[PDB]
């Protein structure tokens, strides 16, 4: 099978600038090459066919070029909405084969996280379980650390963490951290603390609530 | 309007078989090639095959010859991809897609994709819990915890889609054969708690639709 | 409102069988005889039989003795006519109908008729093409090409555009049907406003809305 | 079975005038005779029952008469909306039998056709076929000749002709003529002419275009 | 819902007067100060004065002391600002505004602003001309020869807001002219109808112009 | 933001406008940066400045670019006395101007 090699797994630029992703065919595929954009959680969208022709609705900011074995997708005036994974594809030979995909990243200034903590809902407490949720929204860069303290004592058992992709509006990241306990163990303690360590501050951002 | 209609998800036991459906409408079903693409969780795209519904002519990726079988039903304008002897490697999202050139422009049309999960576990609907801030700023952050469901996916919206800005829906995490995700929305303090904010959660694999109001 | 709902078309292979349905609603199903009429293309009307849904009492035409069997399902208020051992002579439109006398007036109610086509050919949906010109009025058109089997329904602007419309009967050529439709509207209407040809082919579950675009 | 004749296959009159249909029964059917109307593309509509009684919604203009074996349906103040096929039917004995049917025709003055020609659409050309469509609308009488010319040479193959029934508004006729070529054959020629010969003129009506 | 309703424009003769109205609704009219702000086209914000509808107590900028008069009508919940001896320097947008603190949050509410034009010229409705010509297609709308400002231009009754550029009007011989562009996918036009909606409240004009090939 | 070349579109006068004895040729220059830009109107290859009015948008609230509409307004008689109408855009993003034009014919 023809190997469509996208040399870079990640491509980076700033908003308003331009980015170019290359794709290397192992054999001459002429110009029978297509490009696809796939935003998170969405179906793939075709951008380019015949190496350099745009599908209807695709802005002129997306341009394709190349012939034979070397192909390039260029995104001009990049906006936060262009955050997606971009695949090259050859349809000159069977079977049709895609590239591995190049994920677009946007460079921006640092941003401290907005931290919110939420006690277990009275509805969940009827089930016998207790989840404490901490949202860490709109921060940059992605590297961040969250420590759960129960009455000033670190607790790392039962911590479920989830990170979003880069936000399609301001190019920031968000994180959700859930500490799940049993109902009886949650009522055996009082102080529940979510501490956020990020490079935007030497001191951790602290959010706490008392079960009373 | 041209539309490809796929079911959201399918849960099949290992070794069994499943028939993914792609219902076409709004165009001449027998005039364009029907394409099928597979995407494993977190992986890239793979081409399974294509079938021309006019005469059921097929091109198969040799990797999927014994696994996938493409048919069409012209009386209902529906394409079917049957997957047999299902294994864990077959758990993926399967897209149907077409490409229409009308003599002026070229448009692509994709189904939403069917999330196939190959597992022996049964269905579990999600528990939806409201995340209301502690007692007593110009903006207030609300939340929604969607816990303990299987299989993927679930759809989360706020006020039936009216609330879109300031929304952060986090990817689900698998723990103990159950999925859990969360969602947050940030709204003006003049909006909440003065107006209702509702977390709408749909889990098609269990026919579950829960609307959870965030009550102070 | 009293209604008799019948499916549009049924494509059945020769030698096979088919069951034609007639869903009644809006009246007491078991109170009136249900009549069945067959009409072959370009031909006259033939009486198949009648059935009273109360006790499934039937009166048959001897011509359709072993061909048609009338049944009713009172739980769904639906009448059925099963045709067996299908031949080309069985290809026709099949109507269900009732006659109600309420003590004041006598009204007849008919189903739309089910177009049963007996053939070895498979279903083919139509290809809908726009007919735009290359005066005080302008004539637009719609070409509905290469479908099987009958019928297709053509309307203009979802039925809002009915005057000045000529929909031409379908012609069978090379095992496929093709028809066309023309509409004449004021020159101030097109191309200033949208003119849409709505084509429906129920045998293939096809509904295509094609706008008549200037070039 | 009892046979319902209806000797006339067509009845003719003018708008505003009256027409009549006889129906002969092979035996005495008393007054158990019904009359149905069927417009093209629609289901039958019951006009008369018991020889002379109208169904609800059937106007006075439709009157049924006769008893025994000679039954007549009379339509007065005939309008273009009455264009349909009309059947008699006896329900005095089983099996129930229908008449052969009589279609209504409306006489009127001659009318020349309005002719319009349409090249193949860009959408069809992507399919490998190329249909040229010629509409011939609102002419009378129904007899008409249509010829196709490709760069001066006549083509009498690949043509699909279809005539409407008599128009329910002005009693005229309309005709659609479709010349279907392959896309290659289409692009190998320039002029495409549609010639309509109608008794309203000795000179044909010519519509053409150059691709 | 709290709102302040002002007319969009007023055309008044030089040396004459104007009386801008501000219809308040959704709240107790007599509970909050009513503020008035003037903004010349392209300049900054100036404070004219304030008035309390409870007893017509007023605070005036001395600059507008002899020109501006503030009154209220409590039976109609309407505040008025009257200017006299209008000069070309008085051509500006005039806003009415309130501030509501309810013990929890502080919300501000503004009227749309009244474009007051001091000119001896008469009103002229606009002529709306369509501008019809890849994967994208640019359409346009020409709004020529209207007076005075403003005009409201939308596409598909506001349903088309992405890819729209509405350019500021230019003045020429007591007549304004602006244009608006919109860029839609090639599959949208000419397949579907795209409409330019132009409103000129000074002339009571509402024209919908479809972009036809 | 980074520099961006404009998207140039030219529009001949509408037939509706020509009934009024006036004619406006509109040229759109959308989504460019920086704001500095020069537009030359060429009527039958001759540069024309009389009757040209220009308008700049403010910085776009989505991509921070600028847009500009250049309108050449002349009489219907002066319109139909020429054939080649050209809109040339000179920007720092390229030495050669982006040329958009049309012919009356
Ligand atoms: C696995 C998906 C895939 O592989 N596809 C795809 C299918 C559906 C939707 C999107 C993409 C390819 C289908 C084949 N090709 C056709 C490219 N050529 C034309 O469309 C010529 C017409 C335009 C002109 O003639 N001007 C590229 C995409
Ligand atoms: C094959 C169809 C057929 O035959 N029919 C039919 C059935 C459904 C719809 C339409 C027609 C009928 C024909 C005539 N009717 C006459 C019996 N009804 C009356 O005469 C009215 C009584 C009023 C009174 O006075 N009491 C029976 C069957
Ligand atoms: C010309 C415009 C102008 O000038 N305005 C304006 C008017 C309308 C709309 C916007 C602005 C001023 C109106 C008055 N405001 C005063 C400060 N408003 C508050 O402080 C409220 C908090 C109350 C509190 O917090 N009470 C409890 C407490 O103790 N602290 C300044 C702007």
């Amino acid at each position: 099978d023809i190997v469509m090699t996208q040399s870079q797994k990640f491509m980076s630029t700033s908003v308003g600038d331009r980015v170019s992703v290359t794709c290397k065919a192992s054999q001459n595929v002429g110009t029978n090459v297509a490009w696809y954009q796939q935003k998170p959680g969405q179906s793939p969208k075709a951008l380019i066919y015949s190496a350099s022709y745009r599908y209807s609705g695709v802005p002129d900011r997306f341009t394709g070029s190349g012939s034979g074995t070397d192909f390039t997708l260029t995104i001009s005036n990049v906006q936060s909405e262009d955050l997606a994974e971009y695949f090259c594809q050859q349809y000159n030979n069977y079977p049709l084969t895609f590239g591995a995909g190049t994920k677009l990243e946007l460079k921006r200034a640092d941003a401290a996280p907005t931290v919110s903590i939420f006690p277990p809902s009275s509805e969940q407490l009827t089930s016998g379980g207790a989840s404490v949720v901490c949202f860490l929204n709109n921060f940059y860069p992605k590297d961040i650390n969250v420590k759960w303290k129960i009455d000033g004592s670190e607790r790392q058992n039962g911590v479920l963490n989830s990170w979003t992709d880069q936000d399609s509006k301001d190019s920031t990241y968000s994180m959700s951290s859930t500490l799940t306990l049993t109902k009886d163990e949650y009522e055996r303690h009082n102080s529940y603390t979510c501490e956020a360590t990020h490079k935007t501050s030497t001191s951790p951002i602290v959010k706490s609530f008392n079960r009373n | 309007q041209v539309q490809l209609q796929q079911p959201g998800a399918e849960l099949v036991k290992p070794g069994a078989s499943v028939k993914v459906s792609c219902k076409a409408s709004g165009y001449t079903f027998t005039n364009y090639w029907m394409y099928w693409v597979k995407q494993r969780p977190g992986q890239g795209l793979e081409w399974i095959g294509r079938i021309h519904p006019s005469d059921s002519d097929t091109n198969y990726n040799q990797k999927f010859k014994g696994k996938a079988t493409l048919t069409v039903d012209k009386s209902s304008s529906t394409a079917y991809m049957q997957l047999s002897s299902l294994t864990s490697e077959d758990s993926a999202v399967y897209y149907c897609a077409i490409e229409i050139y009308d003599g002026y422009n070229t448009m692509d049309y994709w189904g939403q994709g069917t999330s196939v999960t190959v597992s022996s576990a049964k269905t579990t609907p999600p528990s939806v819990y409201p995340l209301a801030p502690g007692s007593a700023n110009s903006m207030v952050t609300l939340g929604c915890l969607v816990k303990g469901y299987f299989p993927e996916p679930v759809t989360v919206t706020w006020n039936s889609g009216s609330l879109s800005s300031g929304v952060h829906t986090f990817p689900a995490v698998l723990q103990s054969d159950l999925y859990t995700l969360s969602s947050s929305v940030t709204v003006p303090s003049s909006t909440w708690p003065s107006q209702t904010v509702t977390c709408n959660v749909a889990h098609p694999a269990s026919s579950t639709k829960v609307d959870k109001k965030i009550v102070p």
